[PDB]
C-alpha cells in the first residue's frame, strides 16, 4: 500500500537526533544572514537579503521583516513561504489574546505559540517541518525589550544579541567581541551593519541588499514604536555610520 | 517472496501469500474432526495443552440452540468470527423469528473473511473452523478457511495430521452416514476417527472434547468425565 | 526508485506515471479520427472484434455523453467507460445547475481538470485514455476538443488519435494547406463523413469493410452513431466516384 | 480506498535541499519563455503560443489569463498545472477578499492568497508542489502598477522586469539593458516584443504571441453604463492584429 | 400529532412463598372499549428459572421481554453458562429500563 | 517497511512473537494455584540501591477477589489493568455480583489483537490473573499480547521461566497448603534471581475467599524467607 | 523494476502487472461457461469432486442476481461472491428508484464500474475472478464476461478458467453451424457436453456438473436452476458425446 | 490522519523508536535530584557554550507544576513544554474535581502515562525526555522524588540523575548518599547537589541551577551569588 | 442566590455577599460564601441559578490558576474581567447558557488602583465605584449616589456598606441572613469576621 513511499519525518536517529529537524536547520544556514541587537533604550533588527537583482522593486519588497503587532517584529531566515504560514498565524493568536485580556500579548507568550506549532510537526503528523528560524523583536511592560529566536525543533531561547541563517558562527563571534550591556540602539544598529559588512558573501554591502528596522521607545512620551526602514533611508544610515 | 509483505499483493503466479500464511497457522493447530448422520451431527476436538500444569484450551464454541463450531489456529481469530456468527444467528432470530440455516451461515462467513484479504491495513483470519448445525433441511457440516472458501461436508477434519482422520471418514462414509437416531454410535464413529490422527498421544479424560446437535437435541458440550463414556 | 511508481517529480522535472498512461492508450491499437464541416461534426474510428465469440454490438469505444456531445476514447475499456460514465455525470449536472446544456468545451476543461488532480494527488493513478469531444456547440459552432492523461486539452480544426495518428495528422495538415480554411466545406454530413473515412483510408493505406469501422456525427441539437448499414451506404458512395 | 497518503512527499534532503521543488523549477526551467515589463503608466506580460499541433486551434487555448479585472497572470512550466490554479486564484479573490470588503483584492494580497496554495502543496500529505512559475501583473489604488513573480515553493519576489522559463538567463540580460524608470507603456510592448523575439524559433507574429497588458480604464469593456465609479477593466488582452501593428514598427 | 405511547391494559400479580414462587396475569388485550384478543398470553418463562412480565403498553412490554430473553442468551455465552440469579436479573433490568430514561418503555415490570 | 499485522511463512503475527521476546526480558513472577488459595509472588529488581524499592508495583489489585502480577514491558500494563477495574467494577453495577475470573481474563485478553495501522502495536507485558469465585473456586491465568490465555495450577513469566516451570512441575501437587505454596514461590524465586533474595527486592500477594487478595508487608515475607532458610537446612 | 509490486501503477509499457497477475488466478480456477439461444442464456460450471466426502448437489457455486440474472465465476470464490453482493445491491437500488428490474447492459457497467475502480487504488487489491453473467430484459437476452481489469464484452458464447480454450473452440462450432440461432433446451445440452468436453484439462479428478438459465418461453424470462430429468437428460446425452 | 505506526517491536523484542528516545535523554544537560530530611532539591546543568543569553527571559529548567510540586528534565526542550502543559492542566482539573491538589505520585502517574501512550499510538513519536518530579503532598511533611522516562515506567528514588554523564553522578550518589540518615537540613541536601554537579559541570558559575522545595508550597530557587558561596566553601575543603 | 454588592473606594475594593441559601420554603443554609478567589489580588462574587453560579466560578477559578502558573504571573483585574466576559457572552448563545451574575473586586499592583466591575449573565461588563446585582441596586444605588465619596477610607466604606444592608433588612421581603464581607486590597484578601 501508500507505506512503501512514507519517509517517515518525525522519527529518532541511532544517535537520538530527529533527521528532518537537522535537514531543515542545513537548509536555513544557506540562507541570508538576519542579526538582532538588543540595547537598553530599543531594539535593532538586521537582514541581507539573498543574490538580488538590478531589476527587482526593493521598496514595494519584504521578505525578511514583517510586521506581527504594534509591539512584536520578526527577521525571518530560511522557506520565505513556510515563513509567512507561521506570520499569519502568529499575527491571529496575537489578535486572540487582546481580544481575551484586552492587553497586548506579552513577547515570551507569542514566542512559545509559534514555537509549540513548529514542536508539533515534528511529534506528529507526518508532515515535514517549517524550514524557518525566527529572531522575535518585541517590547512588554512586564519584561520590557526582548529578542527571542526560534527554530524548526520547536526550541526557543532568549538572547541579549544573536544571528541566524548564514556564517552565523563568524556573525556570533564578532557580537560577542564588540557588545556590551550599556549599549544604546544608534551604538547597536552600527554594531549589526558592522556585522553584516564583514560576514557577507558579497563583495560589499549595499543599500539595495539591506531590510533594516528598529523598535525605539524613542516615541512621543511613554510609548513604543516600530520602524521599517525604507530604500533611502537605509541608505543614509550606511553613509553615516561609514561604511558606503 | 517480494509479494508476501501484504494482503492486498498477487503473486505472478496468482497467489495470495498473506492467505496462505494464514492457513499455515491452521495446520499447526490441533486436530479436531467433524462428521454427521441425517438425524444428528458430531463435532470431536483434541484439545491441546501447554504443559502439565496448565489447562487444556477449548477448541468448541456455541453458536446457538441449533448450531456451533470446533476451531484450529488462533482462537481469538475464533472467538471473533463465532461472536459475529452468535450475532447473525441472533438477528435472524429477533427480527425474522427464523432459526439461521447452516448454509446462509456459512455464507456469512465467507464473505467477512474476504473482505479482509482484499483491503490494506488489515490481515487475513488465522483460524479453520468446523461448523455443526441442525436446521430445517437437517444435519449439517461445514469447513470454513480464511481464504473464504466454505463446504458443506459429510465428514471432515483439520488441524495437524488431520489427513489421517480425513481418510478413515472417507472409507467410513456408508456406514456413520446410516447412523440415525443413536448419537453415542454416531460419537463413537468421530472418536475412532479422531485416533488416527494421534501420535504418542492417547485420549485422556481432560484431553479430549465432544460436541453434538440433532433433532430433538440442542447443541451441548461435553468435557471432563462426562466423555470418559467414550474413552 | 519510487519516483517513477507514483505521480511526483523526477529530477528531470517529468512524471513518469503520466508519460507510462500515456502508452496505455495505444494498448487497444485503434486510431479515430476528427473533422468538422459546416454545420457538423464528424468523428471515425477503427472497429476491431478479433474473437468470434463477441458480441460485435456491444464493442465500442464512442459514447453518447449527451444529447449535443460525443466522445471516442484512444485507451483501455474500463477506462474509457469511467470517463464516459463521469463525463455524462457532470453534463447532467451542468444542465441542473446552470440551466443550459454543458458546452463541448466546458466539459472537455472539466474533465482536463480532474485529469490534472490525479498528476498531483498520489492516491489517484491517471486513467490511460485520451478524450475526444464533438458537437455542433450553439455558439462555437462545429467543435473538437480533446484530453490527455497529462491534464492537457485543446481546440482542434480537425485531429487524430492512436498509433499511427501522425500519418492521419499530415493527411490531414495537406489538406487544410490547400483548402485555405479551418473545416470541410460541405452541406451534408453524409459528405463529411465520407470524406473522413476516405482520407483516413488514403492515409493509413487499408480498405475498410461496414464492420471495420465506427462512425459518429454530431449535428445541430443531437449527436448519434451510425449502424453498419449506415456505413456501407457511406462506403459504396466512395467505391462509385 | 480512502485517501492513505497523509504525510509529506517532499522532505529535506541530509544536504538541506527541498527535491521536490528542486524538480519542480527544473520542470519550469524546460518550460516555454515568458516576461513582464513594468512601465509608469502600465505593467506588460507576454509569452509565446507553442502550439502543439497545426491541426489545434491555438486561440483556445490561453496561456494568459485574467484573475481580476485590474490583474492579469501568465506561466512558465506545466500547462494543466497553471490552468487549475489560475481557477483557485480566481475562487479565493473572491472567498477571501471581494464577499468580505465589496472590493477587488490589491495585486500584492491576491499573489499572497496563490502563493499561499503553492506552499500548501509543498507540505501537505500525499501530493507533489505545482510544476509553474507565474508572472502576475496587475493594478490598484494605493499601490498602483506592480508585477510579481511566484515559484513552486511559493515564494513571490516584485519585479521591475522580468522573465521566466526557456531562455530566461539571456531575457534577463536583455531587459536589464533595456528597462529605465521612464519607460511609457508603449516602450515597454516595443521592448518585450524585442525580447521576445530572441527565444522564439520559428514563426513570430500575433498568432503565435500571446500579450496582455495592465494600463488604463476602459469603459468601452466595461458592459454597462450609469456608475461614475465604475469606468473598467485596466486588463487588457491585445489582439492579433493589434501585435502585427506594432511588429512593422519593430 | 403522534402519539408514540398506548394503552393495552391487563393485570399482573407475583406472590413470593417459602420454597416457590407465583406470576400471574390475565389473558386479555384491550385498546379504548374494544378487545383485542381474549387470549394474548403476558407472563414469559425467560430461562434461568426466572418468569416475567411486563404490563402496560403492550408494544414496549415485548420489546423488553425480548430483550431481557437475549440479556439471559448473552450471559450465558459470556460467562461459560452461568446460571443467572434472581438478583442479577432485577439489576440487569433496572439499566435496560434506565437505558430509555428520556424516552420510557411505558411497563410496569414483575419478574 | 512491512505491516504491523503480517504474517510470517509459518504462520505467526511477527509483532506479536516480537513481544513476547520483549517478555522474555523483564523480571520474573510466579503464580501457584491450590485449594486454600492462589499466591502470586514476583522479582521487583530495582535497576539501582538509591531506588526506592517499595515503589516498584508489580503486584496489583483488580478487585477485591482477583489480583494481578505482571512481567516485560510494565508501563505497558496500565491501561490493561485500568480496563481491568473498569471491566470488573462494570459487571457488579450490571448484574449485582463478582464478576468471574475467566470473564476478567477474557475480556482483557479482547484488547490484545486490537493493533493494525487501535493503538499501534500489541502489548509489551504478560500478566498472571489469579482469583477466586464461587462456581471454579481459586484459579490462576496466563495472559499474553497474543489474545491467547491459558489456565494454570501453577506459572512462571519473566527472564527465569523455563527454569522455574520446570521445578513447578516437579514441587506442584493438588494437595498443597497455602503455606507450603508461598515458601515454594520464594523458593523458586529466589533459584532463578540474580541478586540474593530479600523482603526488599521481592514480593508476596495472594488471594483467599474469606480475607480477598491481599500485598504481603515486609514483615510478613521476611519471616517466610527466614522460615525457608531453616527448613532448607534441616536436611 | 518493482512496477509490479503495486496496484494502479503503470509499467512502462503502459500496463497493471496486478491485474495481469489476478488474471493468473483465473485461469488457475475450475472451467466455467455461458451460452447465449434464441430467446435467453445458459450458464454451465465444472465442480470438482476433491472429496468423496463431499455432499452431492450442495456447495452451488452459480449465482442469482435480481430474480432475471444468473451470475458464474471462475478463480477465487470468494471474490465472485463479494462481486454478487455487490451486484445484488445495484439492482435494488436501480429496481427502488426506476421501478424496472434493471437492464443487462445496465447491470453489466455497474459491476464494470466496480471491478475497475479496484484498480485505481493501491490500498485494494483486484478482482481475482472472470465473471460470465447474464438474462432476459425487454430488449431480449444478453450475455456478457467480466475480467479483472473492468473489462467487459456482449457474447455469443462465453469461456473462462483452466479450461477455457477447449470450451471457446467448442463455443466457435456452434456460432458457425447454428446462424439462424440455438434453441433454449439445445444450449442446455450443448452446455453440458462443452463442459465435459472442457474436463479433460481437470482430468486428474472427476467433477460434478451444475447447470442453469433464463429464458422467456422456457422460464417465463427468471433464472433458475436445471435439475432433476432435464439435468439428467442433459448428463447423458454430454456422456453419450464424449464416448 | 496521520496513522502509521512509528514504535514497534523489532526480532530481538526491543521497540528501537524508545530506546532511541533515552539517547536524546543522553544528549540532553544534566539534571539531579536530592531529598533530604525535610526536603528536596533539585540541581540542573547550564552548558556554557551559550553566553551573550539573556538569563531573566530564557526558558529555566525546573517548572511548577502547581505551588506544591516541580518538574525538571533532561532531553528535548520543545519535547518537556508538551508534558509540562498537560501536567499543569491537569493539576487544575484534579483540583478541581477532587477539590484536593494532586499528590506526587499521582501527577508523575499522570505525566508517565502519557509518555506511554506516546509509545504505542499511531502516527507519533514518543517523548524524548526524563523527568524529576519533586514535592510534597497537602498536608504531608514527607519528601517525595520520583522519575519518568520515554517508555512510560516511573517509580520513586531516594536521590537520582538524569542526562549526560549521569552515569558519573549516580556513582557519586551512590557512595555519599546514606539512607539511614539522609541530609538532616536544607543546607546540607544543597551542599550534596552542588557536591555531585560539581562532578560533571566543569565550571561552578553559571553552570548550576539549584532549585530548593520546602513543606506547606515553599518553593525557592537559589541566585548566582548564593550557589558560588556552596562552590566556595566545597573547594576550600577539597584542598586537604 | 439573593444579594451581592461592590464598592471601590480609595485604596481597596470591598464586596458583600449574602450567606442564605434558600430551596422553596426552606432556608437550608445561612452561612454560605458566595465568592471565589480567582487570584491573590482579585476576587469574584457570584448570583445566579443553582448550580451554575458555583460551576461557573469555580471553572473560572481554575483556567485563572491555571495561567499563573504557567506565566508566573498575576493577571490584572481589568485582563481577568475582560477573559470572565468573554466566557458569558460565549455562553448567552450557547444551548444552555450559564445563568450568572458575578461582580469582580481586585487591586491592580501595577496601577497601584482598586477596580470594581459587574457583570451580567449576557456578558455586560461595566467598570463601576459601586456595583449590584438584582433587586439589591434598587435600593442601594441611591444611598451610594448620596454618600459615597470616591477618596473614602476602607472603614469610612465598611460604614457605607453598613448603612446599605440596614436598608435592605429593611425594606427587603426576602430574610438573605446578613451578608458576608471581604476587603481586597494591596496586601490581598481578607474577610471581615464580624458584620
Ligand atoms: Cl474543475
Amino acid at each position: 500500500g501508500s507505506r512503501r513511499y512514507d519517509s517517515r519525518t518525525t522519527i529518532f536517529s541511532p544517535e537520538g537526533r530527529l533527521y528532518q529537524v537537522e535537514y531543515a536547520l542545513e537548509s536555513i544556514s544557506h540562507a541570508g544572514t538576519a542579526i538582532g541587537i538588543m540595547a537598553s533604550d530599543g531594539i535593532v533588527l538586521a537582514a541581507e537579503r539573498k543574490v538580488t537583482s538590478t531589476l527587482l522593486e526593493q521598496d514595494t519588497s519584504t521578505e525578511k521583516l514583517y510586521k506581527l503587532n504594534d509591539k512584536i517584529a520578526v527577521a525571518v531566515a530560511g522557506l520565505t513561504a513556510d515563513a509567512e504560514i507561521l506570520i499569519n498565524t502568529a499575527r491571529i493568536h496575537a489578535q486572540n489574546y487582546l481580544k481575551t485580556y484586552n492587553e497586548d500579548i506579552p513577547v515570551e507568550i507569542l514566542v512559545r505559540r509559534l514555537s509549540d506549532i513548529k514542536q508539533g510537526y515534528t511529534q506528529h503528523g507526518g508532515l515535514r517541518p517549517f524550514g524557518v528560524s525566527f529572531i522575535y523583536a518585541g517590547y512588554d511592560d512586564r519584561y520590557g525589550y526582548q529578542l527571542y529566536t526560534s527554530n524548526p525543533s520547536g526550541n526557543y531561547t532568549g538572547w541579549k544579541a544573536i544571528s541566524v541563517g548564514a556564517n552565523t558562527s563568524a556573525a556570533q563571534t564578532l557580537l560577542q567581541m564588540d557588545y556590551k550591556d550599556d549599549m544604546k540602539v544608534d551604538d547597536a544598529i552600527e554594531l549589526a551593519l558592522k556585522t553584516l559588512s564583514k560576514t557577507t558573501d558579497s563583495s560589499a554591502l549595499t543599500y539595495d541588499r539591506l531590510e533594516f528596522a528598529t523598535i525605539r521607545k524613542g516615541a512621543n512620551d511613554g510609548e513604543v514604536y516600530q520602524k521599517i526602514f525604507k530604500p533611502q533611508e537605509i541608505k543614509d544610515i550606511l553613509v553615516k555610520t561609514g561604511i558606503t | 517472496n517480494n509479494y508476501d509483505g501484504d494482503t492486498v499483493t498477487f503473486s505472478p503466479t496468482g497467489r495470495l501469500f498473506q492467505v496462505e500464511y494464514a492457513l499455515e497457522a491452521i495446520k499447526q493447530g490441533s486436530v479436531t474432526v467433524g462428521l454427521r448422520s441425517n438425524t444428528h451431527a458430531v463435532l470431536v476436538a483434541l484439545k491441546r495443552n501447554a504443559d502439565e500444569l496448565s489447562s487444556y484450551q477449548k477448541k468448541i464454541i456455541k453458536c446457538d440452540e441449533h448450531m456451533g463450531l470446533s476451531l484450529a489456529g488462533l482462537a481469538p481469530d475464533a472467538r471473533v468470527l463465532s461472536n459475529y456468527l452468535r450475532q447473525q444467528c441472533n438477528y435472524s432470530s429477533l427480527v425474522f423469528n427464523r432459526k439461521l440455516a447452516v448454509e446462509r451461515a456459512g455464507h456469512l462467513l465467507c464473505d467477512k473473511a474476504q473482505k479482509n484479504t482484499q483491503s490494506y491495513g488489515g490481515r487475513p483470519y488465522g483460524v479453520g473452523l468446523l461448523i455443526i448445525g441442525y436446521d430445517k433441511s437437517g444435519a449439517h457440516l461445514l469447513e470454513f478457511q480464511p481464504s473464504g472458501n466454505v463446504t458443506e461436508l459429510y465428514g471432515t477434519a483439520i488441524g495437524a495430521r488431520s489427513q489421517g482422520a480425513k481418510t478413515y471418514l472417507e472409507r467410513t462414509l456408508d456406514t456413520f452416514i446410516k447412523i440415525d437416531g443413536n448419537p453415542d454410535e454416531l460419537i463413537k464413529a468421530g472418536v475412532e476417527a479422531i485416533s488416527q490422527s494421534l501420535r504418542d498421544e492417547s485420549l485422556t479424560v481432560d484431553n479430549l472434547s465432544i460436541a453434538i446437535v440433532g433433532k430433538d437435541t440442542p447443541f451441548t458440550i461435553y468435557d471432563g468425565e462426562a466423555v470418559a463414556k467414550y474413552i | 526508485g519510487y519516483d517513477r511508481h507514483i505521480t511526483i517529480f523526477s529530477p528531470e522535472g517529468r512524471l513518469y506515471q503520466v508519460e507510462y498512461a500515456f502508452k496505455a492508450t495505444n494498448q487497444t491499437n485503434i486510431n479515430s479520427l476528427a473533422v468538422r464541416g459546416k454545420d457538423c461534426t464528424v468523428v471515425i474510428s477503427q472497429k476491431k472484434v478479433p474473437d468470434k465469440l463477441l458480441d460485435p454490438t456491444t464493442v465500442s469505444y464512442i459514447f453518447c455523453i449527451s444529447r449535443t456531445i460525443g466522445m471516442v476514447v484512444n485507451g483501455p475499456i474500463p477506462d474509457a467507460r469511467n470517463a464516459a460514465l463521469r463525463a455524462k455525470a457532470e453534463a447532467a449536472e451542468f444542465r441542473y445547475k446552470y440551466g443550459y446544456d454543458m458546452p463541448c468545451d466546458v466539459l472537455a476543461k472539466r474533465m482536463a481538470n480532474l485529469s490534472q488532480i490525479y498528476t498531483q494527488r498520489a492516491y489517484m493513478r491517471p486513467l490511460g485514455v485520451i478524450l475526444t469531444f464533438v458537437s455542433v456547440d450553439e455558439e462555437l459552432g462545429p467543435s473538437i476538443y480533446k484530453t490527455d492523461p497529462a491534464g492537457y486539452y485543446v481546440g482542434y480544426k480537425a485531429t487524430a488519435t492512436g498509433p499511427k495518428q501522425q500519418e492521419i495528422t499530415t493527411n490531414l495538415e495537406n489538406h487544410f494547406k490547400k483548402s485555405k480554411i479551418d473545416h470541410i466545406n460541405e452541406e451534408s454530413w453524409e459528405k463529411v463523413v465520407e470524406f473522413a473515412i476516405t482520407h483516413m483510408i488514403d492515409a493509413l493505406g487499408t480498405e475498410f469493410s461496414k464492420n471495420d469501422l465506427e462512425v459518429g456525427v454530431a449535428t445541430k441539437d443531437k449527436f448519434f452513431t451510425l449502424s453498419a448499414e449506415n456505413i456501407e451506404e457511406r462506403l459504396v458512395a466512395i467505391a462509385e466516384q | 480506498m480512502t485517501d492513505r497518503y497523509s504525510f509529506s512527499l517532499t522532505t529535506f534532503s541530509p544536504s538541506g535541499k527541498l527535491g521536490q521543488i528542486d524538480y519542480a523549477l527544473t520542470a519550469v526551467k524546460q518550460g516555454v519563455t515568458s516576461l513582464g515589463i513594468k512601465a509608469t503608466n502600465g505593467v506588460v506580460i507576454a509569452t509565446e503560443k507553442k502550439s502543439s499541433s497545426p491541426l489545434a486551434m491555438s486561440e483556445t487555448l490561453s496561456k494568459v489569463s485574467l484573475l481580476t479585472p485590474d490583474i492579469g497572470a501568465v506561466y512558465s512550466g506545466m500547462g494543466p498545472d497553471y490552468r487549475v490554479l489560475v481557477d483557485k486564484s480566481r475562487k479565493v479573490a473572491h472567498t477571501s477578499y471581494k464577499r468580505i470588503y465589496g472590493e477587488y483584492p490589491p495585486t500584492k494580497l491576491l499573489v499572497s492568497e496563490v502563493a499561499k496554495i503553492m506552499q500548501e502543496a509543498t507540505q501537505s500529505g500525499g501530493v507533489r508542489p505545482f510544476g509553474v512559475s507565474l508572472l502576475i501583473a496587475g493594478h490598484d489604488e494605493f499601490n498602483g502598477f506592480s508585477l510579481y513573480q511566484v515559484d513552486p515553493s511559493g515564494s513571490y519576489f516584485p519585479w521591475k522586469a522580468t522573465a521566466i522559463g526557456k531562455g530566461s538567463v539571456a531575457a534577463k540580460t536583455f531587459l536589464e539593458k533595456r528597462w529605465n524608470d521612464e519607460l511609457e507603456l508603449e516602450d515597454a510592448i516595443h521592448i518585450a516584443l524585442l525580447t521576445l523575439k530572441e527565444s522564439v524559433e520559428g514563426e513570430f507574429n500575433g498568432d503565435t504571441i500571446e500579450l496582455a497588458i495592465i494600463g488604463d480604464e476602459n469603459p468601452d469593456l466595461l458592459g454597462y453604463t450609469g456608475i461614475p465609479t465604475d469606468k473598467g477593466p485596466r486588463f487588457r488582452k491585445l489582439t492579433s492584429q493589434e501585435i502585427n501593428d506594432r511588429l512593422e514598427a519593430l | 400529532q403522534f402519539n408514540p405511547y398506548g394503552d393495552n391494559g391487563g393485570t399482573i400479580l407475583g406472590i413470593a412463598g417459602e420454597d416457590f414462587a407465583v406470576l400471574a396475569g390475565d389473558t386479555r388485550n384491550i385498546t379504548d372499549y374494544s378487545i383485542n384478543s381474549r387470549y394474548e398470553p403476558k407472563v414469559f418463562d425467560c430461562g434461568d428459572n426466572i418468569v416475567m412480565s411486563a404490563n402496560g403498553f403492550a408494544a414496549d412490554g415485548d420489546a423488553l421481554v425480548k430483550r431481557f430473553k437475549n440479556s439471559v442468551k448473552w450471559y450465558h455465552f459470556d460467562h461459560n453458562d452461568k446460571k443467572l440469579s434472581i438478583n442479577s436479573a432485577a439489576r440487569n433490568i433496572q439499566h435496560l429500563l434506565y437505558g430509555k430514561r428520556f424516552f420510557p418503555y411505558y411497563v410496569h415490570t414483575i419478574i | 517497511d512491512r505491516g504491523v499485522s503480517t504474517f510470517s511463512p509459518e504462520g505467526r503475527l511477527f509483532q506479536v512473537e516480537y513481544s513476547l521476546e520483549a517478555i522474555k526480558l523483564g523480571s520474573t513472577a510466579i503464580g501457584i494455584a491450590t485449594k486454600e488459595g492462589v499466591v502470586l509472588g514476583v522479582e521487583k529488581r530495582a535497576t539501582s540501591p538509591l531506588l526506592e524499592s517499595d515503589s516498584i508495583e508489580k503486584i496489583v489489585e483488580i478487585d477485591r477477589h482477583i489480583g494481578c502480577a505482571m512481567s516485560g514491558l510494565t508501563a505497558d500494563a496500565r491501561s490493561m489493568i485500568e480496563h481491568a477495574r473498569t471491566a470488573a467494577v462494570t459487571h457488579n453495577l450490571y448484574y449485582d455480583e463478582d464478576i468471574n475470573v475467566e470473564s476478567l481474563t477474557q475480556s482483557v485478553c479482547d484488547l490484545a489483537l486490537r493493533f493494525g495501522e487501535l493503538m499501534s502495536r500489541p502489548f509489551g507485558v504478560a500478566l498472571l490473573i489469579a482469583g477466586h469465585d464461587a462456581d471454579d473456586g481459586y484459579q490462576l491465568f496466563h495472559a499474553e499480547p497474543s489474545g491467547t490465555f491459558y489456565r494454570y495450577n501453577a506459572k512462571a513469566i519473566g527472564s527465569g521461566s523455563e527454569g522455574a516451570q520446570a521445578e513447578l512441575l516437579n514441587e506442584w501437587h493438588s494437595s498443597l497448603t497455602l503455606k507450603e505454596a508461598e515458601l515454594l514461590v520464594l523458593k523458586i524465586l529466589k533459584q532463578v534471581m540474580e541478586e540474593k533474595l530479600d523482603e526488599n527486592n521481592a514480593q508476596l500477594s495472594c488471594i483467599t475467599k474469606q480475607d480477598g487478595f491481599k500485598i504481603y508487608d515486609n514483615e510478613k515475607t521476611a519471616e517466610l524467607i527466614k522460615e525457608l532458610k531453616e527448613k532448607e537446612a534441616a536436611e | 523494476t518493482g512496477y509490479d509490486l503495486s496496484n494502479s501503477v503503470f509499467s512502462p509499457d503502459g500496463r497493471n502487472f496486478q491485474v495481469e497477475y489476478a488474471v493468473k488466478a483465473v485461469e488457475n480456477g475450475t472451467t466455467s461457461i455461458g451460452i447465449k439461444c434464441n430467446d435467453g442464456v445458459v450458464f454451465a460450471v465444472e465442480k470438482l469432486i476433491t472429496s468423496k466426502l463431499l455432499v452431492p448437489q450442495k456447495n452451488v457455486k452459480i449465482q442469482v442476481v435480481d430474480r432475471h440474472i444468473g451470475c458464474v465465476y471462475s478463480g477465487l470464490i470468494p471474490d465472485g461472491r463479494h462481486l454478487v453482493n455487490r451486484g445484488r445491491e445495484e439492482a435494488a437500488s436501480f429496481k427502488k428508484l426506476y421501478k424496472t428490474p434493471i437492464p443487462i447492459p445496465a447491470f453489466a457497467d455497474r459491476l464494470g464500474q466496480y471491478v475497475q475502480a479496484h484498480t485505481l487504488y493501491n490500498s485494494v487489491r483486484p478482482f481475482g475472478v472472470s465473471t460470465i453473467f447474464g438474462g432476459v430484459d425487454k430488449n431480449g437476452a444478453h450475455l456478457y464476461m467480466l475480467e479483472p481489469s473492468g473489462s467487459y464484452w456482449g457474447y455469443k458464447g462465453a469461456a473462462t478458467g483452466k479450461g477455457r480454450q477447449s470450451a471457446k473452440a467448442e463455443l466457435e462450432k456452434l456460432v458457425d453451424h447454428h446462424p439462424e440461432g440455438l434453441s433454449a433446451r439445445e444450449a442446455v445440452k450443448q452446455a453440458a457436453k462443452i463442459i465435459y468436453l472442457a474436463h479433460e484439462d481437470n482430468k486428474e479428478k472427476d467433477f460434478e456438473l451444475e447447470i442453469s438459465w433464463c429464458s422467456l418461453s422456457e422460464t417465463n424470462g427468471l433464472h433458475k436452476f436445471v435439475k432433476g430429468d432435464l439435468l439428467q437428460e442433459a448428463i447423458d446425452f454430454a456422456q453419450k458425446e464424449i464416448n | 490522519g496521520y496513522d502509521r505506526a512509528l514504535s514497534i517491536f523489532s526480532p530481538d523484542g526491543h521497540i528501537f523508536q524508545v530506546e532511541y528516545a533515552l539517547e536524546a535523554v543522553k544528549r540532553g544537560t544534566c539534571a539531579v535530584g536530592v531529598k533530604g530530611k525535610n526536603c528536596v532539591v533539585l540541581g540542573c546543568e547550564r552548558r556554557s557554550t551559550l553566553k551573550l543569553q539573556d538569563t531573566r527571559i530564557t526558558p529555566s529548567k525546573v517548572s511548577k507544576i502547581d505551588s506544591h510540586v516541580v518538574l525538571s528534565f533532561s532531553g528535548l526542550n520543545a519535547d518537556s513544554r508538551i508534558l509540562i502543559e498537560k501536567a499543569r492542566v491537569e493539576a487544575q482539573s484534579h483540583r478541581l474535581t477532587l477539590e484536593d491538589p494532586v499528590t506526587v505520585e499521582y501527577l508523575t502517574r499522570y505525566v508517565a502515562g502519557v509518555q506511554q501512550r506516546y509509545t504505542q499510538s499511531g502516527g507519533v513519536r514518543p517523548f524524548g525526555v526524563s523527568t524529576l518530579i519533586a514535592g510534597f503532598d497537602p498536608r504531608d511533611d514527607e519528601p517525595k522524588l520520583y522519575q519518568t522516562e520515554p517508555s512510560g515506567i516511573y517509580s520513586s528514588w531516594s536521590a537520582q540523575t538524569i542526562g549526560r554523564n549521569s552515569k558519573t553522578v549516580r556513582e557519586f550518589l551512590e557512595k555519599n548518599y546514606d539512607r539511614k540518615e539522609p541530609p538532616a537540613t536544607v543546607e546540607e541536601c544543597v551542599k550534596l547537589t552542588v557536591r555531585s554537579l560539581l562532578e560533571v559541570v566543569q565550571t561552578g558559575a553559571k553552570n548550576i541551577e539549584i532549585t530548593v522545595v520546602k513543606p506547606d508550597s515553599d518553593i525557592v530557587a537559589l541566585s548566582s551569588e548564593e550557589i558560588n558561596q556552596y562552590v566556595t566553601q566545597i573547594e576550600q575543603e577539597k584542598q586537604e | 442566590m439573593d444579594i451581592i454588592l461592590g464598592i471601590r473606594v480609595q485604596d481597596s475594593v470591598i464586596l458583600a455577599s449574602s450567606k442564605a441559601v434558600t430551596r422553596g420554603i426552606s432556608v437550608l443554609k445561612d452561612s454560605d460564601d458566595k465568592t471565589r478567589q480567582l487570584s491573590p489580588h482579585t476576587l469574584m462574587s457570584f448570583a445566579g441559578e443553582a448550580g451554575d453560579t458555583v460551576q461557573f466560578a469555580e471553572y473560572i477559578q481554575a483556567n485563572i490558576q491555571l495561567y499563573s502558573i504557567r506565566e508566573d504571573y498575576e493577571l490584572s483585574p481589568q485582563a481577568v474581567s475582560s477573559f470572565v466576559r468573554q466566557e458569558l457572552a460565549k455562553s448567552i448563545r450557547s444551548r444552555r447558557p450559564y445563568q450568572v451574575n458575578v461582580l469582580i473586586g481586585g487591586y491592580d499592583k501595577k496601577k497601584n488602583k482598586p477596580e470594581l466591575y459587574q457583570i451580567d449573565y449576557l456578558g455586560t461588563k461595566v467598570e463601576l465605584p459601586y456595583g449590584a446585582h438584582g433587586y439589591s441596586g434598587f435600593y442601594t444605588f441611591s444611598l451610594l449616589d448620596h454618600h459615597y465619596r470616591p477618596d473614602m477610607t476602607t472603614e469610612e466604606g465598611l460604614d457605607l456598606l453598613k448603612l446599605c444592608v440596614q436598608e435592605l433588612e429593611k425594606r427587603m421581603p426576602m430574610d438573605f441572613k446578613g451578608v458576608i464581607v471581604k476587603i481586597v486590597d494591596k496586601d490581598g484578601i481578607r474577610q471581615v469576621d464580624d458584620f
